[PDB]
């Protein structure tokens, strides 16, 4: 399970930038679906 | 369930021995435990293997 990422400070804009590997995890796990997590408004 | 009665006056045939069992094998996952790569220095400017 590999993750590539990049953090560049400033609808998506227009440009080219290659992303570098961060981690590589020998898990073995199968994936068919995913979701996301968000920080709600409470205060 | 029975108990033990270890005492420090016993003979060798009853003294409590500590035993640990190392059961290890590979999986098709990447090997998360290797061995030693033999130590050795590094030379320069020589045709070497
Ligand atoms: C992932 O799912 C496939 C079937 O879609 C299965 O054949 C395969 O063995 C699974 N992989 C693992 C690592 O369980």
């Amino acid at each position: 399970f590999k993750i590539y990422s990049k953090h560049t400070p400033i609808d998506l804009p227009q440009g080219f930038s290659a992303l570098e590997p961060l981690v590589d995890l020998p898990i073995g796990i199968n994936i068919t679906r995913f979701q996301t997590l968000l920080a709600l408004h409470r205060s | 369930l029975r108990s033990y009665s270890f005492r420090p006056t016993y003979g060798v045939g009853h003294q409590p021995y500590r035993v640990v069992v190392l059961s290890f094998e590979l999986l098709h996952a990447p090997a998360t435990v290797c061995g030693p790569k033999k130590s050795t220095n590094l030379v320069k400017n020589k045709c070497v293997n």
